[PDB]
RNA sequence: ACGGGGAAUCAGGGUUCGAUUCCGGAGAGGGAGCCUGAGAAACGGCUACCACAUCCAAGGAAGGCAGCAGGCGCGCAAAUUACCCACUCCCGACCCGGGGAGGUAGUGACGAAAAAUAACAAUACAGGACUCUUUCGAGGCCCUGUAAUUGGAAUGAGUCCACUUUAAAUCCUUUAACGAGGAUCCAUUGGAGGGCAAGUCUGGUGCCAGCAGCCGCGGUAAUUCCAGCUCCAAUAGCGUAUAUUAAAGUUGCUGCAGUUAAAAAGCUCGUAGUUGGAUCU
C-alpha cells in the first residue's frame, strides 16, 4: 500500500548510548569463573530458585 | 641439541669432484655464472629465429 | 601431481543435542576440575576413549582363543597400562570399558604437574608449562595436552634454563634490580 | 508463587513461561 | 503382504524403484521439471537488478506490509519478487541496483506470514546489509 | 554420466557423492585426411573445409593456452605475467646440457592439528562452609568475589643483532637487547516465550515499524519489535543460503501400511515369474 513508513520506529527510538564498562575475560579463565560461580561457593539459599538473570 | 651431517673427504681435489657445487660455493672454491633464468630462455629463442653464424650474433 | 599427503583427521565430534542441561553441567565441572580452555578439550578426550571402546567391543565378539583378539587386544592394553590409565592387575579386555572420561584427564601434564606440587592450583600448572618452565627428562614441553607415561612421570622438573630451576632471573626481576 | 502463576496463566500468552518456573520449582536445581 | 522367496531380487528392487516415485522429495529431486522451475536454476543465491520496490501485504491473521523488492535475474532473465528484511534496510536501496539474493529458508517454499516470496536480499551495490544496518560501512556513492 | 581405487553419513541394513594429484579412457575450436617414425590418424607436425581471428604497401603471409603465468568474458563461485633445476625423476651423442614435469616462495578463515588473551600472594568482606561458644562472637582452617584494593614475580605477541635453514632466501626452531596493569597488548558471533541453555528488568513503539525456520509476538502494562543493562551457548571463530546424509519403521530386505485415517482389482479362467507335501544310512 505505502513504502512511506520504513525505519519508523528504529529513527524514532531515543538513541542511548552505550555505557562503558571493564573487560570480561576471555578462555580458560572465563571458563573457571563460570565455574566458580555455579560448583563451588554456590550460596546455599533459596529452594530450586536459581533461575540466574532472576529480575525478581 | 643440534643434528646435522658432515662429510669429510680424503683430499681437497676429491672434494671438489664430488660435491654439489652450493657446498663448494659456501666456501669460496666456486663460482656459479650470474645470469638469471628469464634471460637464458629468452636469448635461447631469439636464436632459433637465426641460420648459422648470426647466432653468435644475438642480442 | 604434488608430493603431499592430504591425510588428516578430527579429534573430537560435537553432541547432537546442543543445549542439554545436565550435559552442560557435567562438562562445565570437567573443565573445572582441571582446568581446560574450552568444550572443545573436554569432547576431544570424549572422542579418545569412545575409539577405545569402540576396538575393545569388537575385539570381545570375536571368538577368545583367535589371533586378532589376541594380538590386538594385547597391544590395547599394553598401552593403556603403560600411560597410567588401567592398572597391571587389570589387565583383561573386559576393564577396558570400565573406564572414564577422568581416568584419561589425570595423565594430562597440567594435572601432573599440579599433583606433583610443582604448582600450586590447576591454572598455576598451565600457564606454568605455556611458557616453558616444565620439561620431561631433558626437552622442554609446552603442550599441556601432553600424556604423561608411567616411566617418565617421575622425570619432571623445572627446566634448567628457567628462573623456577637453574635460574637466570626474569625480564622483570632484571629490570627492578637495575632501577633500584 | 509459581503455583498461583501456574494456575492463573497456563491458558494466556505467558504459559510456557509459567510452565517453566512451575518445572524449575519443582525438580530443583 | 510381501514376496520373500530366494529368487525375488528382480521383484523386490523393481517395485521399490516405482514406489520411490510416489514420494514427494524424490519426485521433486529426481525429474527435472522442479529445476526448471526454479529460478536460482539450482544455485544458492544470484544476482538481478531491482527494477521496483514493492509492498506485499501480509495474510490474515496478522497485519503489516512487508517491504520487498522485485528484482530482475542477470543470468537468465527472470524476475522475482525478495524480502529486505530488517526495518530501514529499504531506504538503503535505490533502482537498478546489483543486488544478490538469496533463498528464503524453506527451499522453495514460503516463508510464514509474507505471501508468496520465496527469497531475500544479502547484499546491495556489493556491500552486505548488514554491514550497513549495523553502520559498519555506507553506500558507495 | 568419463569408469574404477575411493568419499561423506551410518546400531545393523542402507542412502548420496567421486570434474579433482593413483590406474584406465578420451580430446586438443568443429569435422576430415595424412607425412615421418619402433610407436601418432600426433595438433607447442602438416593439408583442406566450417566457424572465428592477425599482419598487409591489397600482391600476399601467418594461427590454435581443455601446458605455466596472465587477461577478457561468464557467473554465487576459484591464487603470482615470481625464483630454481639444489631435491624427485625424465630425455639426449651425455658424470658436464635441458626440463612452467617437478621443487621453492607469494596470495590462501576450503579444510585439518596444536594453542595465548593472564597467574600468584597479602589485605578487606555486616562473604560462605568448617572447630568452640546455648547464641553473640572467637580462628593463619578451607574456598569465593562485580574490591579501576595493594604487591612485585612469570611470560609471550611484537621490535629486532647474530646463527641455523636454503640453490639463494623466507618461515619455524636457537639465542642477544628491548617489550605488560584498565597488563586500552580491549574477542567475537548469535540469542534470552516454547521447541532450546539463558530476564512477564527498564525506556521507545502502538496490528504501525518490524520479529518470527514452526507455533506465534505486536491493536497504550510487548517475557517475542527497537535500544540500555544483565544473563546464556560455542569460542578465533560464529551466523545465513543451497546440495546431501542421519533423524525417516515418512520407501520399510532387515522393517511400514490398505474396515472407518491415503489405500483390495466386478467376477472367474489363465502364460511367464515367484513358491511348492512325506520318503532312500
Amino acid at each position: 500500500g505505502s513504502l512511506a513508513r520504513a525505519g519508523k520506529v528504529r529513527g524514532q527510538t531515543p538513541k542511548v548510548a552505550k555505557q562503558e564498562k571493564k573487560k570480561k575475560k576471555t578462555g580458560r579463565a572465563k571458563r573457571r569463573m563460570q565455574y566458580n560461580r555455579r560448583f563451588v561457593n554456590v550460596v546455599p539459599t533459596f529452594g530450586k530458585k536459581k533461575g540466574p538473570n532472576a529480575n525478581s | 641439541k643440534t643434528t646435522g651431517f658432515g662429510m669429510i673427504y680424503d683430499s681437497l681435489d676429491y672434494a671438489k669432484k664430488n660435491e654439489p657445487k652450493h657446498r663448494l660455493a659456501r666456501h669460496g672454491l666456486y663460482e656459479k655464472k650470474k645470469t638469471s633464468r628469464k634471460q637464458r630462455k629468452e636469448r635461447k629463442n631469439r636464436m632459433k629465429k637465426v641460420r648459422g653464424t648470426a647466432k653468435a650474433n644475438v642480442g | 601431481p604434488v608430493a603431499r599427503s592430504w591425510v588428516c583427521r578430527k579429534t573430537y565430534v560435537t553432541p547432537r543435542r546442543p543445549f542439554e542441561k545436565s550435559r552442560l553441567d557435567q562438562e562445565l565441572k570437567l573443565i573445572g576440575e582441571y582446568g581446560l580452555r574450552n568444550k572443545r578439550e573436554v569432547w576431544r578426550v570424549k572422542f579418545t576413549l569412545a575409539k577405545i571402546r569402540k576396538a575393545a567391543r569388537e575385539l570381545l565378539t570375536l571368538d577368545e582363543k583367535d589371533p586378532r583378539r589376541l594380538f590386538e587386544g594385547n597391544a590395547l592394553l599394553r598401552r593403556l597400562v603403560r600411560i597410567g590409565v588401567l592398572d597391571e592387575g587389570k589387565m583383561k579386555l573386559d576393564y577396558i570399558l570400565g573406564l572414564k572420561i577422568e581416568d584419561f584427564l589425570e595423565r594430562r601434564l597440567q594435572t601432573q604437574v599440579f599433583k606433583l606440587g610443582l604448582a600450586k592450583s590447576i591454572h598455576h600448572a598451565r600457564v606454568l608449562i605455556r611458557q616453558r618452565h616444565i620439561r620431561v627428562r631433558k626437552q622442554v614441553v609446552n603442550i599441556p595436552s601432553f600424556i604423561v607415561r608411567l616411566d617418565s612421570q617421575k622425570h619432571i622438573d623445572f627446566s634448567l634454563r628457567s628462573p623456577y630451576g637453574g635460574g637466570r632471573p626474569g625480564r622483570v626481576k632484571r629490570k627492578n634490580a637495575k632501577k633500584g | 508463587d509459581p503455583y498461583e502463576d501456574f494456575q492463573e496463566n497456563w491458558n494466556t500468552k505467558h504459559s510456557s513461561g509459567v510452565t517453566r518456573e512451575l518445572m524449575r520449582e519443582l525438580n530443583g536445581g | 503382504g510381501k514376496c520373500r522367496g530366494l529368487r525375488t531380487a528382480r521383484k523386490l528392487r523393481s517395485h521399490r524403484r516405482d514406489q520411490k516415485w510416489h514420494d514427494k522429495q524424490y519426485k521433486k529431486a529426481h525429474l527435472g521439471t522442479a529445476l526448471k522451475a526454479n529460478p536460482f536454476g539450482g544455485a544458492s543465491h544470484a544476482k538481478g537488478i531491482v527494477l521496483e520496490k514493492v509492498g506485499v501485504e501480509a495474510k490474515q491473521p496478522n497485519s503489516a506490509i512487508r517491504k520487498c523488492v522485485r528484482v530482475q535475474l542477470i543470468k537468465n532473465g527472470k524476475k522475482i519478487t525478495a524480502f529486505v528484511p530488517n526495518d530501514g534496510c529499504l531506504n538503503f536501496i535505490e533502482e537498478n541496483d546489483e543486488v544478490l539474493v538469496a533463498g528464503f529458508g524453506r527451499k522453495g517454499h514460503a516463508v510464514g506470514d509474507i505471501p508468496g516470496v520465496r527469497f531475500k536480499v544479502v547484499k546491495v551495490a556489493n556491500v552486505s546489509l548488514l554491514a550497513l544496518y549495523k553502520g559498519k560501512k555506507e553506500r558507495p556513492r
